[PDB]
């Protein structure tokens, strides 16, 4: 039996004193559950995580919540393990904070549920898969230009009101429909207004029922904002390792995770590294990112939103994050205004994932011709406006007429879009999108109006739409 | 136990021995009646932050415990006063007569207690209301430049609340006391004092009060918010609250961070700004919207505290001295400014006509460099430039003159529907003024319809009214 | 009672008190010591109590040099802060930080009224809140930065741009007219400049209504910390007891904060941003808030403020900005072009220009001058390459007037004769506003631009062009 006492309280930092032979390990969780003895006191229900062993049987810890109302000599209980959160089917359709307690109103998880530690080593070298495997999403633009790798890290870039949250809910829907995977969403340093908005949007989607969901609010202390991503990763790892399936993990703002780590380092008093970041920046990022991989029995693939601190891509946080990306996807307000949803333009991803192996024979020849055609049209877009309306009209109209049909055929009707417009929505395999783009590049379909190619699934539906409009 | 003796004092803090049962954040009293706040509980001493004049305290003096956390008075009586970060009056006029209290550190509402923001906060400035709308329950940062008029934006927003059933709380942090009095006399004249309650912590006060002032303001706002009212809170300078806290934490010898700020400086302002929420109907339907204001020294927003607040809020309004001297006032940079609630925070009539306005302004801005060469452009570009000049003219406004939302919507409709592209760009301001008078005289049905339905009137009647006015313009 | 010296580290001294009668903070201490033998020196030194330590010990800041002190010397607690004489007796005299006359005209009697240097600032109910304009006779100011009677004026600028010349011109133009008392405080700047100003005041006769306090660069940081408060106390007496109108001139109030930062590390504080003391804003507000007008009298305060590297984001200037009713910001680019006084016409917010008073005649002229000078800045980078041909038609009409407006904003000062070879001029606001309206109307586009330089009235420009041979 072991239980300590509070000895120092300095903001979010607490020091605890233990008997000589029963100090906790360096990531264990500690509980304080105090009932106010008299009106000069207050109730507290705080959780602490051990951070350092200082000597003299004291440990330094970080609070996962407010430390107001603490008193020296208060009794602390050592749980004997890291923060352990519930895993499995019970997580589906729920919302959790960092500690695994639901912050939704739909009740609480029964005490006999199974719970996994938030801290854990990465999979062994022998346990990793021996080769690359493309994750097919059913989205034409991505699966052609920027194919996701099982176990890969994909960077999602974009502005505002361009369709990030629709693209996320559509990925969750297509993955759960065609492959059978669940997903976990982990917002790190979430604005609470935006967390309430996302929960109600996703509820309506009933993709909430797959979604299982963890939030770390912007107004929580740095330890909680540091660990919310690890709790989400643990809930996804359960489904990879137990159910043997391919999972999806979404992290809203990896930058906020690194920023919380820096704040914690300053609190613990470590010497700052370059540009003020914590000395352990790379190790912390690597420990998070190396647990997202494909094993022999499943995989996790992660869509991660990345904020560039000053639009400086050489800044340490963006550099250390970009060191792990397998792919990228950028969203354009110009296309969102042209009416081309999803509004994607995902170029860097072409080079790693697509080119060499899988696609490199058939699909890489088609995808390279699509990219060259759309690049030519961008150069033409300046000259087209004045002179080029006439001067392109013979020679370059062969390029422009085909390039606008390719640009329209890259858009698509999303399942999740049916609530905006009455369109059922479609799932398009990779070999069908390779086929259709090969035909359009061959000029089979030039006689059809450009508008027939817009916001449709397979190529055949273009023929049907044209036949319907004349 | 519950008493101790002072062992060191100076620079507005003191170290005490004893007080074993004191808790973090407790209020504490020295033998003179000076209060302190227990912020550091260490092995053998207590670090106390002194909330008054400390020069009467000596080593060896006793110190005693009050047994309670920081609390603030709250109630309808604070309305029309001037008060401390503590509830103490500062205006004269006698005591305040509150009946109850609120902790300075209440929890923010959760995920499940909120409803999406959906009703506007009318500032009365055309540029704001049209292009950077603010809703009730939103947090919007107003980043000004000290040569432009940046403080008048908040004061005119507060004065415009007079018929909108809203309480307000101006918080002055680290301001000069004769300028907080100039603000009080300005609000007084407006009878804006009569809702406005006012908290002040001037530069001469101890650092702890400057550090507590925004929390006291928000704690007075939440009383009315949870009763069901809508309240507006203006933070005059959060960077000065941050400086006060940094001073305290360095004097208590805590590790320094990026600019000597402590590791919890982000968490300080997150705690503050997440209390502004739009409550769900099961919780009463009240709301609290915050407007933090910051003064720049040239355009630089790259300081640490401005970056933190920018990341925490829902949008920012940008005012630039380059626009202010080139004749564009209020001098808002519509391209750089943003609101993330936008659209949802506008009435139907505005949401109908603001999009075309935004389009025209953006096209004009991207065409500006071609304007020097007008004689040579195609007719489409000439049309775009002609529209942009007029749009910029109609977005101008005079300081301290608000406009009703219905008049704003009507003039924007006149602009975006082509009625105004006959007038020379130098007649646009005068045209707008005379149009407002004409509306007052004989567009009462249109004005009433907008007020009642929050929607655009019948297009044919509107067009007849606009053409009729043009028939009498010169 | 009696204490002893324990440590000596430059300006900071540690003293121990025996019987539990510690001096309060801000109390003055005396060390008076006649040599006991030929291996010592005589000491007469004053210390100000700053901190209480444990073990009956105090940190103090010396008000003079600490050379010669020995460990064990006896220290006397005077029981109160530093106190200085107030009243008529101070008029016409020159004092140091301790209230000792440094002129050769005698010594103040022992029984005279003597007030303490440390004091709380006036309360919210007792502040004066009305704006009357103050005419300086300087074209750029009276047009683009009007001073407030009873307000705060700040003159910003880096080294060698003309702050002191401008302060002396303001004294020359306003003090003789003023029907009240004047006070000057030299804080950390040049003894040569102090001697010059004193002799000029003497020759004029204004010295009979003026009190001067000097602590210059050669003083230890304690004197440079407290000299401004000595001057402030002397001015507060006249504001309060006599109800007089006071002019308070402070030369380089930046040295006050700089001296604080000199002592901070020896006092034992941790450094703040850019190496300043953590208590910079608090210490500055303590002094600044006492300088204000009330219902019993007014203080019109003009301060020169040093900007360390023309970097206006430096914490000292950045904090000073929030205390000023009007500012003038001096520009090195103008100084290098030979445009004196070199005021930057934008930065001043013209704040008093606060539309009403100026509003009809003067406000339209002032804003049209600023609009013309704003456009010329934007043009200057275009102007070089493309601009001098392309601008030559449309924008050269703006440039031609901006060159002339900018040359006409300069002036010849009375106190600048040793620099200009000319006597000075005094321009009333009516003539200023008239002249700038003429130049904007184009009544003088034909005169050469060089005629506009370093003159007063516009008739003087016409005469100078005539002399040039126009
Ligand atoms: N595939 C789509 N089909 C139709 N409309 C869409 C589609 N994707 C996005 N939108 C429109 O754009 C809006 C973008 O919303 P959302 O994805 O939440 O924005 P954001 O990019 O900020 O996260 C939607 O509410 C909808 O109006
Ligand atoms: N009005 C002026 N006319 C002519 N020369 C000036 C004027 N103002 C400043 N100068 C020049 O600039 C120098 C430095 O000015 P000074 O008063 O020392 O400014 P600061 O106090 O900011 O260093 C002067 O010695 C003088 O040569
Ligand atoms: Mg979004
Ligand atoms: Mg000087």
């Amino acid at each position: 039996m072991t239980r300590g006492r509070v000895i120092q309280v300095m903001g979010p930092v607490v020091d605890v004193k233990f008997e000589n032979g029963h100090l906790p390990a360096i990531y264990n969780a500690l509980k304080i559950q105090h009932k106010a003895r008299n009106e000069n006191e207050v109730d507290i229900d705080l959780t602490l995580e051990v951070a350092l062993h200082l000597g003299d049987d004291t440990v330094r810890t970080i609070a996962m919540a407010s430390t107001d109302g603490l008193i020296r000599g208060m009794e602390v209980i050592d749980t004997g393990a890291p923060i352990s959160v519930p895993v499995g089917e019970v997580t589906l359709g729920r919302v959790f904070n960092v500690l695994g307690e639901p912050i939704d109103l739909e009740g609480d998880i029964p005490a006999d549920a199974r719970r996994d530690p938030i801290h854990r080593p990465a999979p062994k070298f022998e346990e990793l898969a021996t080769e690359v495997e493309i994750l097919e999403t059913g989205i034409k633009v991505v699966d052609l230009l920027a194919p996701y790798i099982k176990g890969g890290k994909i960077g999602l870039f974009g502005g505002a009101g361009v369709g990030k949250t629709v693209l996320i809910q559509e990925l969750i829907h297509n993955i759960a429909q065609e492959h059978g995977g669940i997903s976990v969403f982990a917002g790190v340093g979430e604005r609470t207004r935006e967390g309430n908005d996302l929960y109600h949007e996703m509820k309506d989607s009933g993709v909430i029922s797959k979604t299982a969901m963890v939030f770390g609010q912007m107004n929580e202390p740095p330890g909680a904002r540091m660990r919310v991503a690890l709790t989400g990763l643990t809930m996804a790892e359960y489904f990879r390792d137990e159910q043997g399936q391919d999972v999806l993990l979404f992290i809203d703002n990896i930058f906020r995770f690194t920023q919380a780590g820096s704040e914690v380092s300053a609190l613990l008093g470590r010497m700052p590294s370059a540009v003020g970041y914590q000395p352990t920046l790379a190790t912390e990022m690597g420990q998070l990112q190396e647990r997202i991989t494909s094993t022999a029995k499943g995989s996790i693939t992660s869509i991660q939103a990345i904020y560039v601190p000053a639009d400086d891509y050489t800044d340490p946080a963006p550099a250390t994050t970009f060191s792990h990306l397998d792919a990228t996807t950028n969203l354009e307000r110009k296309l969102a205004e042209m009416g081309i949803y999803p509004a994607v333009d995902p170029l860097a991803s072409t080079s790693r994932a697509l080119a060499p192996e899988i696609v490199g024979e058939e699909h890489y020849q088609v995808a390279r011709k699509v990219q060259q055609t759309l690049q030519r049209y961008k150069e033409l877009q300046d000259i087209i406006a004045i002179l080029g309306m006439d001067e392109l009209s013979d020679e370059d109209k062969l390029v422009v007429h085909r390039a606008r049909r390719i640009q329209f055929f890259l858009s698509q009707n999303f399942h999740v879009a049916e609530q905006f417009t009455g369109q059922p929505g479609s799932y398009v395999p990779v070999k069908e999108t390779v086929r259709g783009f090969k035909e359009i590049l061959e000029g089979k379909y030039d006689h059809l109006p450009e508008d027939a190619f817009r916001l449709v699934g397979r190529i055949e539906e273009v023929v049907e739409k044209a036949k319907a409009m004349g | 136990s519950d008493v101790g003796t002072v062992i060191q004092v100076g620079d507005g803090i003191a170290r005490a021995h004893g007080l074993d049962n004191v808790m973090s954040g407790e209020l504490v009293e020295f033998a003179n009646g000076v209060m302190g706040m227990a912020l550091n509980l260490e092995e053998n001493n207590v670090g106390i932050v002194i909330l008054g004049p400390y020069t009467g305290i000596k080593e060896g003096d006793e110190v005693r415990r009050t047994g309670r956390i920081m609390e603030v008075p709250v109630g309808e009586a604070l309305i029309g006063r001037v008060v401390n970060p503590l509830g103490q009056p500062v205006d004269g006029l006698g005591p305040v007569e509150t009946t109850e209290t609120r902790p300075i550190e209440s929890r923010a509402p959760g995920v499940m207690d909120r409803r999406s923001v959906h009703e506007p906060l009318q500032t009365g400035i055309k540029a704001i209301d049209a292009l950077v709308p603010i809703g009730r329950g939103q947090r919007e940062l107003i980043i000004g430049d000290r040569q432009t008029g940046a403080a008048s934006v908040a004061i005119d927003t507060i004065i415009n609340q007079k018929d909108q059933n809203m309480i307000s709380i101006y918080v002055a942090i680290g301001q000069k006391e004769s300028t907080v009095r100039t603000v009080v006399e300005t609000l007084r004249k407006h009878g804006a004092l009569d809702y406005t309650i006012v908290v002040t912590a001037s530069a001469s006060q101890p650092a702890p009060l400057l550090f507590l002032a925004p929390y006291a303001g928000v704690a007075m706002g939440e009383y009315f918010m949870y009763k069901g009212k809508h309240v507006l809170v203006v933070y005059a300078a959060l960077s000065k609250q941050a400086a006060a806290y940094r001073e305290l934490s360095l004097l208590l010898r805590r590790p320094p961070g990026r600019e000597a700020y402590p590791g919890d400086i982000f968490y300080l302002h997150s705690r503050l700004l997440e209390r502004a929420a739009k409550l769900s109907d099961a919780k009463g339907g009240g709301s609290l919207t915050a407007l933090p204001f910051v003064e720049t020294q040239a355009g630089d927003i790259s300081a640490y505290i401005p970056t933190n607040v920018i990341s925490i809020t829902d949008g920012q309004i940008f005012l630039q001295s380059d626009l202010f001297f080139s004749g564009v006032r209020p001098a808002i940079n519509a391209g750089l400014s943003v609101s993330r609630v936008g659209g949802a925070a506008q009435i139907k009539a505005m949401k109908k006509v603001a999009g075309t306005l935004r389009l025209d302004l953006a096209a004009y801005r991207e065409l500006e460099a071609f304007a020097q060469f007008g004689s040579d452009l195609d007719k489409a570009t000439q049309a775009k430039l002609a529209r942009g000049a007029r749009t910029v003219e109609v977005l101008k406004q005079d300081l301290h003159q608000p406009i009703p939302v219905e008049k704003q919507v009507l003039i924007i409709y006149a602009l975006t529907r082509g009625f105004l592209d006959d007038i020379p760009v130098e007649d646009v301001r005068r045209f707008e003024k005379e149009f407002y008078l004409f509306l007052d005289q004989n567009g009462q049905h249109l004005l009433e319809h907008i007020r009642t339905t929050k929607d655009l009137p019948n297009e044919d009647d509107l067009n007849k009214a606009i053409e009729a006015f043009k028939k009498t313009f010169v």
